[PDB]
DNA sequence: ATCAATATCCACCTGCAGATTCTACCAAAAGTGTATTTGGAAACTGCTCCATCAAAAGGCATGTTCAGCTGAATTCAGCTGAACATGCCTTTTGATGGAGCAGTTTCCAAATACACTTTTGGTAGAATCTGCAGGTGGATATTGAT
DNA sequence: ATCAATATCCACCTGCAGATTCTACCAAAAGTGTATTTGGAAACTGCTCCATCAAAAGGCATGTTCAGCTGAATTCAGCTGAACATGCCTTTTGATGGAGCAGTTTCCAAATACACTTTTGGTAGAATCTGCAGGTGGATATTGAT
């Protein structure tokens, strides 16, 4: 009879844990029923936005498995990610490839 | 007959090179004795978890690269090609560092 | 001899089904993973925290779900604040819904 | 009972080609010559910046050992954020 | 008729203003320009004068360091007038941009 | 526009205190879509502090916390 | 709808290292702001060392690393000295 | 019974040792708070203020005025290296800035 | 550099309004005193994970030569931006009137906190699966010189 | 506009390292039930904040002049990039010794929890004082002319 927060919400993140995170790092002396789910959902639809860039990146590198570059191409492409990223390093990312154009030849 | 490139054409390849990877750059034994060097005037006798210089390398890679784009933007600014000193010290106070 | 172990907690269950769901024959390798499961917890942070000082501003003991919702439209640019305030709201009709 | 090697030096094992590759990732086609020293000297500072945070997370949690978290913190509190390592 | 060569006003001008604390922005406009603003969010919000107040000093000071730092870079590439491609550089180091 | 208001002559005296000697013309348009951008983020953060506390006031200390958030703290009204 | 400043206390501390000048409101409510801030900083990595290490406590052995990590270093060395200085002090009064 | 006597007068502080207290248990910074830490975090917060209000003192001396005014916080903390730092992400209102023209921008004669 | 001639700043004085400092109270914090839970320092202790050492390879740092091309310097014109006086107008500032509020107080339904007792989802090794790192070779682009 | 010399692309193969799937204990959600908060829903203020109105004032928009700055064009010395031999030292990988994480237990020094009892910080008129608006009167800077 059992039935996971997580499973009543529709979501893949753990409900359960992310309220007992709430509660041992001390943000507030209570928390409301609703927060965890509402914060595991944003936490899933975060992940799920930016795996799907980064599996767009592999296919089109022809790649079966997401590595740190796509990560890395995946979010600095996108102008929102970048923004929520910008002060964020992504171990074995590299750059974007950019060249000023006052640098080549023609 | 000997084959030349003329010089900016090699240097050309090589940023194109290196901006297609994310391999470190700096070589890691080097890097490593820098690091036990610099945390060992700090306190005597540590260890370093590997994880520990690996994150420690990554960060100053990542720091470098980018300091670097930015000095090449101010030896652009002042119509140059060239970074020099001067360059990296405008960006470096710019940006809210020192000395 | 007696033996001794321990337990690491990580999102990495669930980051595997969220990539199943999107990208059903694509992988992810353990780096990668590693940086999402940063991702999640670094996003986890932020959001608690803005949420705090929201609670602790309007002299409130408790964070509700409302508290993380303002927090989301600070820490996110609009139209990812769009979708994540979106699928959030579902999420606690939803677990009201059924209990 | 045993002892290292005296570590002094280490900086200048950040050699000149390397920093020549980092600059070419930064999109840098042309190195004036005294490029190599103020490099060494900005990262030394961002180092010691760095560690000295790490370590001092160290000293904190009575530990001997500087762990990859004590790292991620210090580059946490200095605002370049780390991901893949703990992150 | 008398004419200070041009930079001679110039630099007195930076000295007043260097060594003063008054607010730069005349208030009425500027509260306007706030209250417009704030209204492309909600309507019917209302302003404490020392909230006002504090968007102004915050913006002030904002724009006089860019504009220091503007000034660096105007310098750098050897001039003496800045241009809006130093506000741009500016902008685009400190991480407000590009 | 009220962003015109913003004039000319004091846009000169905040480059004045900022040490600029000497001003292009194309900077006071320049000038202006800077300073709007800037009052857009601190104030779309105030004031959703101020919608969340549920008043119709935006208060001195909604925008000291929304310019601790945008990481430009301000004295003297708060904190 | 009472308040809280720590205006007297700053006023206190004034007094004794200048008797002879006063301060300003606006002044005032400036270091108000400062001792506020600081305060939040400080606080703020005692609570991030406590978490890391798994401990439900702020002591002072918690302020003094927050204190080494946010302070400059001859500030920290002061700051350090102070602190100790108030705590054994406080000690002594059993 | 007994006479009562102030933490902060127990250990020499003008600074209130327990409003401190209050403060760090009612921002939810931990479960618990020992009692040595609002003690050095108030002489810690006490003794920032005397080195600021030092040196904005010196100068409000030096502008023949009794009244400290933030002009002198501001010209105190910008010229210290090391509470520049501190505070170098702080704008003080009506601080103004500190007195200083690139070299370049003065006549040659 | 001196000389003279506007033009602008900036110290020595000085009464007065707007602030600061001073008096006189009180609720609300802060302190005491007593009784109890309890987080975390200590004392081991199993055992990962680190510190060296080393051999052998062959990848790259180095040092050198040399010329292409960049940076620095000069000169110069045209065109932009400073300075200035004039004149119109927006902004200050100074009360006033009244509504739309944030701020309180107090009352209970509704929500959250705990403590046990199941019950299941998540994790750590173990056992399978499998991209793709690494090593190639032929094409396709690119560069630089006749 | 061609050619020789290079370098870069880009697909083909394949065991193996690294990723997936799988097992089985068990820590931690979930479900229950009792015990506490708490954040409202209505009812009330005092108080800021808008909404106007209208003097007077600097401050701003204008238009003209011209100084001098920015950018263009040229010149040249020397520095930095390309290329190659040489050999140092990093990289791999591997075995081994041992420190010191991290896992556990047990127990006080130290925190929390009420209950009361002072004592202080905050608050609001009244009672002094410091900048401040202004006024010089004088120096200090600056410009155009010898
Ligand atoms: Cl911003
Ligand atoms: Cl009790
Ligand atoms: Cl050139
Ligand atoms: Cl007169
Ligand atoms: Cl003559
Ligand atoms: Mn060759
Ligand atoms: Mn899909
Ligand atoms: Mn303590
Ligand atoms: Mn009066
Ligand atoms: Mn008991
Ligand atoms: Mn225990
Ligand atoms: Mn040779
Ligand atoms: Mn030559
Ligand atoms: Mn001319
Ligand atoms: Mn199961
Ligand atoms: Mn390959
Ligand atoms: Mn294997
Ligand atoms: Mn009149
Ligand atoms: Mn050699
Ligand atoms: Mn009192
Ligand atoms: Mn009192
Ligand atoms: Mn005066
Ligand atoms: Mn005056
Ligand atoms: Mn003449």
């Amino acid at each position: 009879k059992a039935k996971t927060r997580s499973s009543r919400a529709g979501l893949q993140f753990p409900v359960g844990r992310v309220h007992r995170l709430l509660r041992k790092g001390n943000y507030s002396e209570r928390v409301g029923a609703g927060a965890p789910v509402y914060l595991a959902a944003v936490l899933e639809y975060l992940t799920a936005e930016i795996l799907e860039l980064a599996g767009n990146a592999a296919r089109d590198n022809k790649k079966t498995r997401i590595i740190p570059r796509h990560l890395q191409l995946a979010i600095r492409n996108d102008e929102e990610l970048n923004k929520l990223l910008g002060r964020v390093t992504i171990a074995q990312g590299g750059v974007l490839p950019n060249i000023q154009a006052v640098l080549l030849p023609k | 007959k000997p084959h030349r490139y003329r010089p900016g054409t090699v240097a050309l390849r090589e940023i194109r090179r290196y901006q297609k990877s994310t391999e470190l750059l700096i070589r890691k034994l080097p890097f490593q004795r820098l690091v036990r060097e610099i945390a060992q005037d700090f306190k005597t006798d540590l260890r370093f978890q590997s994880s520990a210089v690996m994150a420690l390398q990554e960060a100053c890679e990542a720091y470098l690269v980018g300091l670097f784009e930015d000095t090449n933007l101010c030896a652009i600014h002042a119509k140059r090609v060239t970074i020099m000193p001067k360059d990296i010290q405008l960006a470096r106070r710019i940006r809210g560092e020192r000395a | 001899r007696k033996r001794k172990r321990c337990r690491k907690e990580s999102y990495s269950i669930y980051i595997y089904k969220v990539l199943k769901q999107v990208h059903p024959d694509t992988g992810i390798s353990s780096k990668a993973m590693s940086i999402m499961n940063s991702f999640v917890t670094d996003i986890f942070e932020r959001i608690a925290s803005e949420a705090s000082r929201l609670a602790h501003y309007n002299k409130r003991s408790t964070i509700t779900s409302r508290e993380i919702q303002t927090a989301v439209r600070l820490l996110l640019p609009g139209e990812l604040a769009k979708h994540a305030v979106s699928e959030g709201t579902k999420a606690v009709t939803k677990y009201t819904s059924s209990k | 009972k045993r002892h290292r090697k005296v570590l002094r030096d280490n900086i200048q094992g950040i050699t000149k080609p390397a920093i020549r590759r980092l600059a070419r990732r930064g999109g840098v086609k042309r190195i004036s010559g005294l490029i190599y020293e103020e490099t060494r000297g900005v990262l030394k500072v961002f180092l010691e910046n760095v560690i000295r945070d790490a370590v001092t997370y160290t000293e904190h949690a009575k530990r001997k050992t500087v762990t990859a978290m004590d790292v991620v913190y210090a580059l946490k509190r200095q605002g370049r954020t780390l991901y893949g390592f703990g992150g």
